[PDB]
């Protein structure tokens, strides 16, 4: 059928080289092979349910794909696809966004770079309404790059969001992009005012004691004889 | 979010397809369910205030220490048992809300969600839900086929809350 | 992502000669208060879910309209994600302190916070709040002395309070 | 699997550079927590069985409707009992073990794990445990340094259970 | 992924009493004898890349062939990629004697590395050799003592012997 | 970035917990460091300048073609030298401030994350660098525990250079 | 990512019939040209490397900041990725110069790169006058005949002089 | 988008490196090509309406059905066959586009990727303009190597609609 | 695996559609490049043991301290000498491999994917290399098309190397 639109990249962190070094910025990387104690499973499926879900609860772990995990016949490819066609991730991400937002938090959390422009977001929300939202994730996990900077066995992470010798690289796209909008949140209806100030009580306004008031000289009176 | 038309959306959305055949048995075999859902869901709103105050009183025949024991998780003084009047009417009214909307939707996003941090972080034991659904399930007295949709119902919560 | 001895690093490069003799003293005297600094940071942590259940409850009886139907941290799994934001702040403020530096608080967490929340709708108000309160039981945990050596702690209580006050006003 | 150690090597294989200056550090600061760490592991392997005794009777003392009310989850009978003090030698042993490993990651991986289904569907209410782990914590009389690793450390575990 | 405390441990627990006496004991040396553990490791990766280029050379004067063209590492990505290989084999039998075990080592590195050389068409016993090279001279940058204090090393020059044996043995 | 504190955040960050009783032997850890650390950059503030004077004689008498041979990254006039005393004077400003932090991280971060492509692109060969920091690590006379620090240190620094 | 000759086509196309006999001419003439202008191409990124080194100890030479602490291209790393930017405009330049179009420089490099130099703090003038010294000794590798039998090289001074301009304009 | 100058640069783009001596021999083969190309592409110019009025006329002698019945696609009344002039239009002006650029990517771009679910929703039988194709490559009268060039290129349009 | 052939079938490949028109002329214009290259690979053939030698001679006049500092990577003794007779015959034959097929795939899979790390951890300078490559295309004497070529290919070399 129809391809995609022809988008040209812009400029980011990740088309250029960098010359990285190990550091904590680099985000420590969790990946199937090497993990293979009971506990370590335990941690490297907790930071791909940091990425897709942002720390899931009890209600939104799959026992079925860590289970299958923690045995090895899935991949962590399979996994994190298994998550995005997952029903808590459509029911918070894809639900309550609109395609072109939606488009633009699983590029971020799928391939761990922000989208090169809104045009690129327009070209890719074609395919999900039109071949449905596994179409959508197997289209973009079969893409070329997210298998060279992760592959099948990494758990992906954001890519070079810090560069060297700075205080702050880049918000870590868990803060920048929630699951609500501030459409839908109006659909919600949530800014319902606090309304804790200025309540104007009734009662009679307070008048300072003049000098040589009576009560001046209460407080003391109290603690005389 | 499920109700059977919304489910039925997802998987033409989903996969893409336009509306089918599938699709629309759904709709009137929510017949067969709405039919009586939506009389027992009236008789429940009649039932609500008894039905409160009675599993209040059977949580609280259940478990003494609770009227007993000094603290802030259970209810020895009066703002407690406010409280426990609070909760028990949240879920019987997200009993109802299920009953209307024909799937545990709304009960699974108003109430199943996050059961498990707050009963772990606030001390709250689950088995006195148990005991409040269950005194529910034993009192609304609902008749036919209405009855059996609610202890499917409300075994639902039980499994959630167990 | 800053500890305070790379802070001078940074600072005595960005002048690009060797750190002088008025910072070695004052990272020496670093060196003989981190002890109280790092373990600080600890009993802090120690009753952290505590601290940030006691800082939830009395937020929601000052303010009742987040536990009424229509507020914000009103249905279960909203109620919850306010507890995970609070445990969040708590935990970054304790990563701070550890750290010496607030450049880990205002770098991880603070930042696009404000506009998170703006975007979603929360108060704000409500969680400067809900630090404020947060950070007088923290000093207080950690200042009150109970198995502990007596100690100058006065720096730690400090600092403390005003990594919680950058928290508080960095939420907004 | 959290010790220092396992740790560092984590972090040097993640990054996949060697061992730089700033590990080695690691094990001479093991040294800092392992000279009273290996005395406290002995000290509590010989303070146990009374330590278990008196836990057993503070979580009796403080819940007595659980030698009271008959049920599978209770200590009325003797079995529950037996239950109770394998239970609490179960977590009296995995902080000797997150004692002398140095780290969490015993505690951690052999008990927080799955304790909170545990605690959901066998009807274990997780204060039980925080009433044993406080009474142990009152009980085994630490000197010094050591007593203070093992209290931010009991302070963990009733932090995974709350 | 084994420290010798949780190998301890986990022995202890698949037995399923506390930990006994004489394993305290042996515990209690084994936190005497680490710090010659720990920082043995660091001075085996002080020179790490002369030892890996120097074991290299060595081997491509024994076996004139791997830089002959026809040979396995003749081409110039080829050799870096040996090169790759053998400071791998180092950086890991040196995590081994950090751990103290060699659980890393058979467990990280060592086990699919065989079926890999065989399919690659990698010769094994040239990558024997080349480990047995390599650790000679990196306990003697260890067991060879300058400007320092004297000490019973023996017990550890030992235990890297042992881990770079068991390297080349599960090469093959 | 690398300082052990550092570590020890981007761990317990990367794990989602909070601190353990790892944390608190990481830092008085740092104590058995720090405690000669800061004694030693400051010896090596006062050792700097002969340092640097005494790296450049060595390197120019190891490599009589760089003072013979015009060119531009050969050290033949005024200009070139003064280059190499800049480039001498990083490293060894590099190694004080990789010694006050704890860690390589100020160390890698300013210097060997690009040192390949620079010394392949200018024609900087790096076996100068060697007898740079050979000669700093023959010549700076640091006594006990600095020593250590320093060939474990600098011996870093050859071998990201080599 | 444009072909004159797809300009050419696209254009027509926009119009929506066949492309005109002017237009063919000018076409004609293009491959008549193009000879000239690919291998243009190629002796400009014979000598790119020692261009790069050139262009940037010219700049390092002007701004002595650059490579003075606290400058933007003063550690190792930041000096050596300002030497591959220098080098990636280079190539996107030889890139455009080759499809006889500014559309691959524009599209491909030019467009976010103002805003990323703006948002890491790198300024833009100095690069601006980096890029214009690298497209002078530029066209004199290109504009210089050696080996080559003299001819009209007026559109590829010209067209390789616009480029650059483009490229330092844009940067800004 | 396939002209041999933008996949060159699309190879080096996607292998991150400067163009190779390879790319330049492409040119100078895209002079086998141009040098008949471009006179190819204006002798299909002075050709164009006699080539489409025999086309037409030829679909018209092949199909007889198309100008019998009555109906929207078909060409029964004179709309239909202006719709005809106009699509055989379009298809001889892509195939002088695509002689013109060099490669089939304009004629790939703008007729290949959507014919499929026009001739599926439209009800255009695709052997129509397999006979329009064929007659123009039939009647065009090219000669050496704009001859071959164009079968190529015609049977790869009759390939992408068969 | 640079050859235009090869990457005309990556390209079909990876688009997976059938061969294009560019392809084809892809051929015809390795005919403007291979006329002139096998020719120019036989005389390199005939030209190579010279080219060593004066290589060797140019190598050795502008760096007289590789024959007279003792050392493993210099040539002092005759093993050295003959270590780079091999290094500069590789060189030589990488280049006319690459004449061969027509684009640098040979010489960049079998010199250039790991010559960064063996000029850092052996200590090979590369601008040694850079005087053998310009020695080479000073004195190889080829004219045309070859020379041109050639150029563009050493040129490569040195821009890999450099
Ligand atoms: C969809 C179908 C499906 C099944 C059935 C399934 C089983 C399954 N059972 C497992 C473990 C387990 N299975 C058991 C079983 C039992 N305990 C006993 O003592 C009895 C013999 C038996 C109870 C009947 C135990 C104890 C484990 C944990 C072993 C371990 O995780 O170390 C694991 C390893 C992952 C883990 O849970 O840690 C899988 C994948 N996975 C699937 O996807
Ligand atoms: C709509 C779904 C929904 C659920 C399930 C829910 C549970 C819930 N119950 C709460 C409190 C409570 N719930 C109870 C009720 C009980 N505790 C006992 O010990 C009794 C046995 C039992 C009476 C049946 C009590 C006593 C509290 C008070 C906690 C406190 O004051 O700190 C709170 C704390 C909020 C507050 O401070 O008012 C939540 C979020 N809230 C909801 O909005
Ligand atoms: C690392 C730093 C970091 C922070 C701070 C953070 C905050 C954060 N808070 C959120 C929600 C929330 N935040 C609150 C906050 C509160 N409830 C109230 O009524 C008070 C006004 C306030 C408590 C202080 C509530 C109720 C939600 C849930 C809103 C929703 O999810 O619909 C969400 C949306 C995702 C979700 O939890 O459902 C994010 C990303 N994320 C981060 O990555
Ligand atoms: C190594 C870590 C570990 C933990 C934490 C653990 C908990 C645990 N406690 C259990 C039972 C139990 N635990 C208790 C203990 C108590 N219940 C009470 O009401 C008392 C207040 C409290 C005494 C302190 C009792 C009574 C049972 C019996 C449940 C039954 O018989 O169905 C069971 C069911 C296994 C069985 O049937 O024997 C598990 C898995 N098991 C473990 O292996
Ligand atoms: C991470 C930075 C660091 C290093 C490098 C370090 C090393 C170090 N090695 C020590 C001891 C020692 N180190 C050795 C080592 C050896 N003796 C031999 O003859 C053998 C050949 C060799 C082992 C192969 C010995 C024998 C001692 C004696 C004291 C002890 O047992 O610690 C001590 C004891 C305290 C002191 O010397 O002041 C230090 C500090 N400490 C640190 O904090
Ligand atoms: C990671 C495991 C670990 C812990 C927990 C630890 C704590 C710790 N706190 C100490 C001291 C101390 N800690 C405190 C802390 C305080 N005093 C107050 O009155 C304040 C309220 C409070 C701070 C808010 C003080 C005052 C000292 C005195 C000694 C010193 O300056 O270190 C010391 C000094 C050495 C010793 O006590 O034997 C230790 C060991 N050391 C460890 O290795
Ligand atoms: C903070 C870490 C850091 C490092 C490592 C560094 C290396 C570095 N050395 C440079 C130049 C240089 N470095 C040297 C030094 C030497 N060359 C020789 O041949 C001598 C043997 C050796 C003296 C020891 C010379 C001569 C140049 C001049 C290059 C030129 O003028 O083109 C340049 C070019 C910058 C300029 O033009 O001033 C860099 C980036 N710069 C840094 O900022
Ligand atoms: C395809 C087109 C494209 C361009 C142009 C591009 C530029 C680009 N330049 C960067 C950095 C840089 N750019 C410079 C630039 C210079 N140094 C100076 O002093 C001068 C003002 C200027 C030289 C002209 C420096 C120093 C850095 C490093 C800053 C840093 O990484 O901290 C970075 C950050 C990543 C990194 O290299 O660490 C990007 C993405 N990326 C792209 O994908
Ligand atoms: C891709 C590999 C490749 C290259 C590099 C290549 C170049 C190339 N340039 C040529 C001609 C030429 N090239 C130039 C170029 C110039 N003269 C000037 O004075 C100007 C300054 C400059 C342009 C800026 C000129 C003037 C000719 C004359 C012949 C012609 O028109 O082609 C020719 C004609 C045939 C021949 O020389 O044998 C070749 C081969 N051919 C190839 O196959
Ligand atoms: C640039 C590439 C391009 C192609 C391929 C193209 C095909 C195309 N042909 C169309 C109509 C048509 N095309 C034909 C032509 C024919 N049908 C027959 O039965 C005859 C045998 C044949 C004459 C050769 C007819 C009759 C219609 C009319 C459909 C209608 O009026 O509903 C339409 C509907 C647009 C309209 O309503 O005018 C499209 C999109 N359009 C394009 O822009
Ligand atoms: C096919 C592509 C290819 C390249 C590029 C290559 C480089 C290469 N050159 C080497 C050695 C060498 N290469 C040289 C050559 C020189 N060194 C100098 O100082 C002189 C200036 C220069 C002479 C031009 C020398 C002296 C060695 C010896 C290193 C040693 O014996 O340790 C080695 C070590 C292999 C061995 O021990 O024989 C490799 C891999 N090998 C290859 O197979």
């Amino acid at each position: 059928t129809i391809p995609l639109l022809q988008y040209a990249p812009s400029s980011q962190n990740t088309r250029v080289a960098g010359y990285t070094v190990g550091g904590d910025e680099q985000p420590f990387v969790f990946t199937t092979d090497n993990v293979i104690s009971d506990s370590d499973f335990d941690v490297l499926i907790n930071a791909a349910y940091r990425q897709i879900f942002f720390h899931a609860f009890k209600c939104d772990r799959q026992q079925l794909l860590e289970s299958q995990l923690r045995n090895g016949q899935i991949t962590v490819r399979d996994f994190i696809r298994g998550l995005l066609l997952s029903e808590t991730f459509i029911d918070s991400f894809y639900n309550k966004n609109s395609n072109y937002r939606f488009v633009e938090q699983c590029i971020q959390r799928v391939l761990g770079r922000d989208p090169f422009s809104e045009q690129e977001k327009i070209a890719w929300s074609i395919v999900i309404c039109t071949k449905g939202l596994a179409a959508f994730v197997d289209q973009l996990l079969n893409t070329d790059e997210y298998m060279e900077n992760f592959g099948y066995d990494t758990v992906p992470y954001q890519r070079r969001r810090s560069l060297a010798s700075r205080e702050q690289g880049e918000i870590p796209f868990n803060i920048k992009s929630p699951r609500y909008d501030a459409y839908y949140r109006s659909q919600l209806g949530f800014p319902q005012v606090v309304w804790q100030n200025a309540v104007r009580r009734f009662r009679t306004p307070d008048r300072v004691p003049q000098a040589g008031d009576p009560a001046l000289f209460l407080n003391m009176a109290r603690s005389a004889q | 979010m499920k109700t059977p038309l919304t489910e039925a959306v997802a998987l033409a959305d989903s996969q893409g397809r336009f509306l089918s055949n599938t699709e629309l048995q759904y709709l009137y075999g929510r017949l067969r369910q709405g039919a009586f859902a939506l009389e027992a869901a009236q008789t429940l709103t009649a039932k609500a205030d008894t039905l409160v105050n009675g599993a209040a009183q059977a949580v609280y025949s259940k478990f003494p220490y609770t009227t007993s024991t000094p603290g802030n998780n259970f209810a020895a003084d009066q703002r407690g048992k406010d409280k426990c009047a609070r909760d028990i009417g949240y879920y019987l009214r997200m009993v109802t809300y299920c009953l209307v909307a024909g799937g545990t939707g709304p009960m699974d996003e108003y109430l199943i969600a996050g059961v498990d941090e707050i009963n772990r972080t606030f001390d709250l034991s689950p088995s006195w839900y148990v005991e409040a659904l269950k005194h529910i399930k034993a009192n609304h007295g609902l008749t036919g086929d209405a009855a059996t949709e609610t202890n499917n119902y409300i075994d639902y919560a039980i499994n959630a809350l167990s | 992502m800053f500890d305070i001895f790379t802070r001078v690093v940074s600072q005595a490069d960005a002048r690009g000669e060797f750190i002088s003799s008025d910072k070695l003293e004052a990272l020496k005297k670093v060196v003989a208060e981190g002890t109280k600094r790092s373990d600080a940071v600890s009993r802090m942590t120690n009753n952290a879910s505590s601290i940030v259940t006691n800082a939830a409850r009395q937020l929601f009886a000052d303010q009742p309209q987040l536990i009424a139907p229509g507020g914000n941290a009103y249905t279960n799994r909203r109620m919850a994600a306010c507890l995970r934001d609070m445990e969040i702040i708590l935990r970054y403020v304790t990563y701070a302190t550890f750290t010496g530096d607030a450049s880990v608080l205002n770098d991880r967490c603070l930042n696009g916070l404000r506009e998170t929340y703006v975007a979603l709708g929360v108060p704000g108000a409500s969680v400067a709040a809900g630090v404020r309160a947060m950070g007088k039981a923290a000093v207080a945990i950690v200042m009150d002395p109970a198995g502990v050596t007596s100690g100058d702690c006065s720096s730690l209580q400090q600092e403390i309070e005003l990594y919680f006050e950058t928290a508080a006003k960095a939420v907004e």
